[PDB]
């Protein structure tokens, strides 16, 4: 996996991969990291996959019951602060790996978490297995006082070096931009450069190939 | 893996599987576990492949030699031992085979001698080695008799490793049969358990724990 | 004595145009032994199908498990529960035992009612959703089975063809493990009927 | 059985369109205490050849007595020594990597990774890895430790395959080892801010460069972090 | 290693259980009976550790007695199956595991067929026309898949059960002091007495 | 790390580098270690990350509720807070903590706890990986009752030797200076300090 | 404790024809989750009209190559100039492998070229020395994706002839070479798609009646 | 666990060893004499480790008998027995131990006497009226302490051993598959062939 | 431990506090850590006392040898048999050594041989479990060229800051100057150097 955050000067954008693996073996080929806290809070998760979603799923909606409660928008330190003694009280049993970044009234925020309940403010960030790759990338090109369109480059070269020089990241190139103005905007497949090339013969079967022993209909109302 | 070899008013039968496992991949469908020695000589092969392969393939080299020193055939008796000899100097090092060496001379009428990589070698009328043996066991022992004619006991050898087959996950691929006689190993064929167990089903009105 | 190789057992399951497939092998084992050659790992809840492999207990219970929740669903909300539904249900049943869980692969397939789309997906053990839309695959012969699978799949094969390329995929996994085979059996599900189908295969 | 003891942390390399470019920094850690600042890691043979290594520096400065000893070995009886006859990039190459994995074989390892880069007499860049496995490998990108998760993700980004190496020039690849140097200093706990540099050209020769410093580095950005959540001032 | 073996002919089932009790180096028992009666038409064979195995079937039999009792009626086999099951699966998570398996041989009266279930200490539960437990199944099962048919009768049942114990007795190291013999048919279980020296 | 809290004439100044690590990987090179708990009341954190952030925000939640029932807290009540919950929780903690603070009646204190919750007040104190390079440095150096620029010096000379020995230390030098006057922050970059 | 051994991934595919034979290699070296180099060739003429690869610890699989080709220098020498035939090479390298067999060389070895009638011939070796001739093999790290792929596509597996209720098996015929490397593409394609150390290239080498002949194709980089 | 029991009476001593070789969960053999002559007054039965044992036995035979052929004259069963339990002691400090327990059994025909000697693997050699290798000796040697006389003829000697091998095979849990009885006496070495239904 | 070696103006010299332990205990307090290998060749030794000694011992064999048939031995000569027997028995050996020596050509050189068996050429080396806490002081108060009298002093305050701090250094300060003069031995008492 390989995900960043990048600060830029009026918003946040994060940007991950989108191959998960079992072992050395490539389970889905195109799955979203990039989960939602709430709508302007964004996540996006390495270490257990099971630990990233349910995490992020747990406090996206006690997140929302406090936005509820309190007739505010939901603030990211709260993301944070509820994500990190989640995480503390259960002494990195919860492999869960974070970059939160959001927008909220008090502006734009940047973070990172650990599975024991550690947390780190930034300009930029990497996680996961590909973040020495992408942090070369962002250490090498990233400066104060950023654009919306130069943070978007940067985040998405800096997944790109993931995807090439790490073995446990590939495919594609999936993009949340949160600016102090507007919405977040999702942006599913941003980059998509590792399309399987067509194959060089159908492997489609002449029907009765497979032999059958008994046969029957499998009903399903009542 | 699943060998046996039995002696029986008619001679001896031999007959294996032929699968190669490694963890619960399999390697192969289609490998050779009986070595031909000289044509009045076979060895069986369980356990490590390469030990197996190795030192057998040894073995009929050393058996050669014998025939050019003393101006005939080696016996089944000594022919074990040498592989015996080997394995137990070898003991403890982690040498991995169970093996069955079978045979006809005039001196000694038709022989079969189990050894293994502990060093244990038996002269018997039935083994069966592998981690198929109990299963090749459970019919071979329930049917068996001395008398039975060549045609039954090749089939008896057959139904026995294709039981083994059908049970032990590490078993399967097709069964390689030999008859040794007199005159002297005879071999009766390779069958693939794909299309021999639905015959064998057909036929023999047995394995009905089996749908369709 | 790793418990998701006790028992052995493969599942696979694929779309295709406007129709799924799921298919499992047989075997119920122990170690070598070979015990039961007629245990299903495929269920089905209403229109929606699951199948499981792993820890055969574990797999007896999930579809105890699954059928009792399925059924008061149905008697809440009048309605019988839709394959996305189900998959979400899946996932927080295995991660509510995060640390004491189920040795299970288990596997989602149906139709949604309403919109008419195939649907399948994936989890581990824990209740991670694996949610590719061309197959999923689970058990002892998974690495075999995504081999067969990416090898063989094409999207929008029709029910007929479907059926070929699934149990080709499946059949040809299961020969290369010592722990799947023994049988199969295919769905082949379609909005309006599904078809039920053993194979002959190598009983080795 | 043996383990590391004063170590020295990545050797980078690249080639470009006439030669190859190596560097390495002077540090010779002792765990975590930033021992020693002298130390030389790049190791010219002849004047076609510089060998890097990083790991275990009692069998770095082992694997220089060998090279010296090889270079006098090779002049023994050698009219041809300092032409035809002289030792090429790929005989010091070979030889090590016997070494290496002869050592390994017997379980008692030199325990580092090695770069051998210069070029060949009929002008050709050469450029190989040995390790305490014996495992070898050619790329137009090669870095050892941490500069194999960092340095070659940007320097690929110069030579990405082979067709990359004609376009390349000596002032790129330069440019390129010289950042990945400032980033392996700003991420490795074990890296220095000095380093040594060798240029090896089929036409320049060796050009072997001390006392190197990472330069334009970023830190005014720090002031403005503040706390690690929720602290304001 | 405990033999518990069982066969489902095309009227009754039958379960053979060794009557060894070994603890040591020494045989303490040599005509144990592994067997508990849950109901007329359901009994229950058991094999594992020392002392679970006792405790297990008891506890068991108490319940399903109980039910019958409260319900005036008796449980299928196939429901007894389940329950068994059930308390199996839930003894494995707990702080202490029974290690016990079991066979579970009932004639189902509203059917009027015989079920045998096999079950082990797992709550791995399966319908078979043949079972068995531990070592024993190493031998038997390819036996029975040669020599059973589904129709026989139940004298030819125990004919199949004699090649099964001659050949355990023939193959297996320990000694097991031969078994004891139950049938379950519509009729309900009677024991065949006189099966050791047959 | 390497972290230091020095008394002066005016009161107190912490100092700390920027670098925290994951075995030899910089995993942030400008990190901020000075930690505020109070107004007035700062401290630094070595061991385990997660621990001393949990720690030092149940102490801040602590003195909140303390100065809205009792007034502002002494820095010795703030020190006692941390060591009853490094103490307590000696076992399943890895927490080295150098609490510092200003107070009218107190001037500048130190209060040191090292790992078993012990608490021991100090004239000055200095903590983390890179401090054991830097104790002959310190001893000779450190006098009471220094001046502002003085201090500032003692810490900048103090912690470039620590930088310069130990590799889990580095990046830039932060200082908190606590005083009558307010809260000062500063800040001492590579090319400064590497020179001294 | 020093471990000797290591994994450099990669995966090898052999398949024999009927008067040719292929063996077939990414082009990948890598080490845990990087890559080392993305053209670094593991499929070598040997000498006599034999291709060898040995894959898995590519240090074993160099030193392994190496004294094969040796033996074939010096069964020159020593049996004046004559051929090394294929049964006779796979017998060798069954000894140099068992030679080791209490410290092994870590590899999975195949080895192709023309047995004495002219037909294709594929041997595959496990590390201690087992060996087999087979119609087909795959080695390496995706063998377990690509074997099964190869018993249904060259051994025609599993594949019945329409109609004939599964009675009639389809039958066996050897392929082409232009069909033998479609197979092989796709197979790599595939192999690349799910196995996370296989990828960059592949490279075929082609023995027939004329030499060894080489084709090469980019593969995907992630 | 592998039966091996001496008894030494007034004019002859009686070996007896039990017949089956067990690997794992499948007994190979029921027919396997756990013996070699040693010299025609001599004789030695072992038990150990599946390799060693044989190999042990085959290696002394050889020795004694090259001794026989050299002086033309056979050792008393003294002098075997001390020269085997030299060869033990030697192994059991040596890169791997022959893990063989021997009995030998003699008739020394110098002094007209029966003569038995027990040794362990380690080359602990003991003169004994009767003895036992293995978990046998914990049923027998009390049993002998109760029925043995000094003065029993052979026939009184083969009565006693019926009753240690009954003992064994009511008591003992593993099936050894009956013993081979050799008698050793003036008159060298015969078997008893009938014993498993004497 | 606490040793270290300093070039200056003259020549070199060498120093080492008198404490070994075994535990807590104080096994010998009066220690003499320098040892002639030759008449101007001197070392300090850290690590296993056995091994140290016996390695000396056989360095001494080989410069006794050597003198014997080849003259005076350069102070890099005797650190490369140091070496020799350091590297090459690193698997048995656990050996720190600080090699010093005068001569008329080279001057004062001062080289150190840590645990790997590497070999160090450097202006001044410290070395031993109680130089870790010297390692910012030295480095700030080392000057190339210093006379006589102030390199005794930088040792001497130097190893009275590792003596402060390292329970495994102690007892008094021992010296030898190493110059064309001469060969001087000096000894410092805690009464003095506790006072600094
Ligand atoms: C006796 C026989 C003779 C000929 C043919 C088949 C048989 C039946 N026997 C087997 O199938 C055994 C089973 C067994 C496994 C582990 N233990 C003991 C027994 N398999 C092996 O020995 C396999 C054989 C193999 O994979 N051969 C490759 C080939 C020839 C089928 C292509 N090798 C391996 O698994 C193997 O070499 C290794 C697997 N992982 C390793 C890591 C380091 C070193 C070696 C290996
Ligand atoms: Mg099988
Ligand atoms: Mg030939
Ligand atoms: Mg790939
Ligand atoms: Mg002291």
């Amino acid at each position: 996996t390989t995900i960043v955050g990048v600060k830029f000067n009026n918003g946040v954008v994060i940007a991950a991969d989108t191959r998960s693996t079992q072992g050395p073996i490539v389970a889905d080929k195109n799955c979203a990291k990039l989960h939602r806290i709430s709508p302007k809070i964004w996540c996006a998760g390495a270490g257990t996959a099971a630990d990233t979603e349910a995490v992020t799923q747990l406090i996206g909606s006690n997140i929302e019951l406090h936005s509820l409660y309190t007739s505010r928008e939901p603030r990211v330190v709260s993301a944070l602060q509820m994500l990190k003694q989640h995480l503390f009280k259960y002494q990195g049993h919860i492999g869960a790996y974070l970059i939160v970044a959001g927008v909220d009234p008090t502006g734009s925020h940047l973070f990172s978490i650990h599975a024991h309940g550690s947390t780190d403010v930034g300009y930029y960030l990497s996680l996961g297995s590909g973040s020495l790759a992408a942090m070369a990338v962002l250490e090498s090109h990233w400066k104060q006082d950023l654009t919306k369109e130069e943070a978007i480059k940067l985040a998405s070269d800096a997944i790109q070096a993931g995807i090439w020089n790490d073995l446990g990241s590939g495919s594609n190139v999936d993009v949340c931009v949160m600016e102090i103005g507007k919405d977040a905007e999702y942006l599913r497949n941003y980059l998509t450069p590792n399309v399987r090339e067509e194959k060089q013969k159908s492997y489609k079967f002449p029907r009765g190939t497979t032999a059958v022993l008994k046969e029957s209909i499998v009903n399903i109302c009542d | 893996t699943t060998t046996l070899a039995f002696r029986f008013q008619g001679g001896i039968i031999v007959a294996v599987d032929s699968r190669a496992t490694a963890g619960n991949w399999v390697a192969s469908q289609t490998v050779k576990k009986v070595i031909e020695i000289n044509p009045f000589l076979l060895g069986t092969m369980a356990g490590g492949a390469a030990d197996c392969q190795f030192w057998e393939t040894w073995l009929g080299s050393q058996c050669r030699l014998h025939e050019l020193r003393e101006k005939e055939r080696i016996s089944v008796a000594a022919a074990s031992k040498i592989l015996s000899n080997l394995v137990y100097q070898y003991k403890g090092a982690g040498l991995s085979m169970g093996t069955m060496i079978c045979g006809y001379t005039r001196k000694e009428g038709p022989t079969i001698y189990y050894v293994d990589s502990d060093g244990t070698r038996l002269k018997g009328d039935i083994f069966c080695v592998g981690s198929g043996q109990t299963f090749a066991y459970g019919v071979l022992d329930s049917n068996y008799k001395w008398d039975l004619s060549v045609e039954d006991a090749l089939y008896l050898g057959k139904r026995s490793i294709l039981a083994a087959a059908h049970r032990d996950a590490y078993s399967g691929g097709s069964v390689n049969l030999y008859h040794v006689t007199e005159d002297g190993w005879i071999y009766h064929g390779n069958h693939d358990v794909g299309e021999l167990f639905w015959k064998v089903k057909e036929e023999e009105g047995s394995f009905n724990n089996v749908i369709g | 004595s790793d418990p998701s190789s006790i028992n052995g057992g493969i599942v696979v399951a694929m779309t295709g145009k406007d129709c799924v497939a799921i298919a499992c092998d047989l075997r119920l084992g122990s170690q070598s032994l070979g015990v039961s050659n007629k245990f299903e790992k495929i269920f089905h809840y209403g229109h929606v199908f699951l199948g499981i492999t792993g820890l055969a207990t574990d797999v007896t219970t999930l579809n105890e498990m699954f059928r009792y929740k399925t059924n008061l669903y149905k008697l809440k909300e009048e309605r019988a529960i839709e394959p996305e539904t189900f998959t979400q249900l899946v996932s927080s049943s295995l991660y509510e035992r995060r640390f004491g869980p189920y040795f299970v692969g288990p596997v989602v397939a149906g139709i949604n009612s309403k919109s008419g789309k195939p649907f399948i997906a994936g989890f581990d053990l824990i209740g991670c959703i694996d949610e590719a839309k061309d197959f999923i695959v689970s058990g002892t012969a998974s690495d075999q089975l995504f081999g067969m699978c990416e090898s063989l799949y094409e999207p929008n094969l029709e029910p007929e063809d479907l059926f070929e390329t699934i149990s080709q995929a499946l059949l040809n996994a299961a020969d290369r493990d010592a722990l799947s085979g023994w049988g199969a059996v295919v769905y082949i599900i379609k909005k309006d009927e599904v078809v039920k189908r053993y194979l002959k295969m190598r009983q080795d | 059985t043996q383990q590391p003891i004063v170590t020295g942390t990545s050797v980078i390399s690249m080639k470009y369109d006439n030669g190859v470019i190596i560097a390495a920094d002077n540090l010779g850690s002792y765990g975590s205490l930033l021992r020693f600042n002298g130390v030389e890691r790049l190791i010219p043979v002849g004047d076609n050849t510089v060998v890097g290594i990083s790991g275990d520096i009692s069998d770095m400065q082992h694997i220089e007595r060998l090279l010296k000893d090889l270079v006098t070995e090779n002049a023994y009886d050698n009219p041809l020594a300092d032409a035809e006859e002289a030792l090429e990039p790929s005989y010091i190459f070979e030889y090590l990597a016997t070494v290496m994995y002869q050592r390994r074989s017997k379980m008692n390892p030199l325990w580092n990774a090695i770069i051998v880069a210069g070029v060949q007499s009929n002008g050709d860049q050469f450029l190989r890895y040995v390790n305490l496995l014996g495992v070898t490998y050619s790329s137009p990108t090669l870095a050892t430790g941490f500069g194999a998760h960092m340095a070659n993700p940007l320097l690929r980004k110069v030579v990405d395959r082979e067709s990359d190496i004609p376009k390349t020039t000596v002032q790129v690849a330069e440019e390129a080892i010289v950042n990945a140097m400032r980033v392996l200093y700003y991420r490795d706990a074990r890296s220095s801010r000095n380093f040594s540099l060798a240029i090896i050209d089929k036409n320049t020769g060796l050009t072997f460069k001390k006392n190197l410093q990472v330069e334009n580095m970023k830190w005014d950005f720090a002031k403005d972090i503040k706390g690690y959540g929720t602290q304001k001032i | 290693m405990d033999i518990i073996l069982g066969i489902r002919v095309q009227d009754s089932v039958i379960l053979a259980s060794s009557k060894a009790v070994t603890r040591g180096i020494s045989v303490l028992k040599d005509s144990d009976d592994k067997t508990r009666q849950l109901s007329p038409h359901t009994l229950m064979s058991f094999a594992g550790e020392a002392g679970d195995t006792v405790q297990f079937a008891e506890y068991i039999q108490a319940n399903i007695q109980l039910y019958s009792i409260r319900e005036d009626y008796e449980l299928s086999p196939q429901a007894v199956s389940s329950f068994v099951r059930q308390e199996l699966a839930k003894s494995i998570r707990s702080r202490r595991p029974y290690q016990v398996n079991v066979l579970i041989g009932g004639y189902d009266k509203k059917k009027n067929k015989p079920e045998l279930y096999q079950i082990d200490y797992l709550g791995t539960k399966v319908e078979l026309p043949y079972g068995a437990h531990g070592y024993s199944g190493f031998y038997t099962f390819s036996l029975l898949d040669h020599h059973y048919r589904p129709d026989m009768t139940t004298e030819e049942g125990l004919d199949l059960l004699k090649l099964c114990v001659q050949e355990l007795e023939k193959r297996m190291p320990m000694d097991f002091k031969g078994v004891i013999v139950k049938i379950v048919d519509k009729d309900g279980i009677r024991q065949v007495d006189d099966f050791q020296a047959q | 790390t390497s972290i230091m809290a020095v008394t002066f004439k005016d009161g107190v100044i912490l100092g700390a580098d920027s670098r925290t690590t994951t075995g030899a990987y910089i995993a942030n090179r400008v990190t901020d270690k000075l930690t505020r708990v109070h107004d007035k009341i700062w401290c630094c954190r070595s061991g385990s990350a997660a621990d001393t952030q949990a720690i030092a925000d149940i102490v801040q939640y602590h003195l909140e509720l303390y100065t809205s029932q009792y007034g502002t807290p002494s820095t010795e009540t703030a020190a006692s807070v941390f060591k009853e919950l490094c103490y307590e929780n000696k076992d399943n903690l890895t927490a080295g903590i150098i609490v510092a603070g200003y107070d009218d009646k107190n001037k500048g204190e130190v209060y040191t706890i090292p790992l078993g919750g012990s608490v021991h007040k100090l004239p000055y104190a200095i903590a983390g990986s890179g401090s054991t390079f830097i104790y002959g440095y310190c001893d000779k150096n450190f006098r009471e009752n220094m001046s502002k620029e003085e201090t500032v010096d003692f810490i900048k000379h103090s912690l470039s030797q620590a930088i310069k020995w130990d590799g889990s230390s580095g990046g830039v030098i932060r200082m908190v200076v606590l005083t009558a006057a307010g809260v000062e922050r500063l800040i001492f970059y590579p090319d400064e300090y590497e020179q001294l | 404790q020093f471990n000797p051994y290591g994994d450099n991934g990669g995966t090898i595919l052999g398949i024999a024809g009927e008067d040719f034979a292929v063996l077939a290699g990414d082009t990948r070296n890598i080490t845990d989750y990087s890559i080392n180099s993305r053209y670094e060739p593991k499929v070598f003429d040997c000498g006599d009209n034999i291709v060898m690869s040995a894959n898995g610890f590519a240090a074993d699989g160099d030193a392994l190559v190496k004294r094969f080709k040796n033996s074939v220098k010096w069964y020159h020498f020593d049996h004046n100039d004559k051929k090394l035939s294929i049964n006779s090479a796979a017998r060798n390298i069954q000894h140099l492998l068992y030679g080791k067999r209490f410290f092994p060389y870590y590899v999975h070895t195949i080895i192709a070229g023309l047995d004495e009638d002219g037909k294709g011939a594929v041997y595959s070796f496990d590390p201690v020395g087992s060996y087999e001739r087979e119609q087909c093999r795959a080695g390496g790290a995706a063998a377990s994706l690509i074997m099964p792929f190869l018993d249904n596509q060259v051994n025609f597996k599993n594949q019945y002839e329409p109609g004939t209720n599964g009675k009639v098996k389809k039958p066996l015929k050897y392929l082409s070479v232009e069909e033998v490397i479609k197979l092989v593409r796709d197979s790599f394609t595939s192999a690349t798609e799910r196995h996370i150390q296989v990828g960059d290239g592949l490279e075929i080498l082609i023995v027939t009646k004329d030499g060894v002949r080489k084709e090469f194709y980019e593969l995907k980089r992630d």
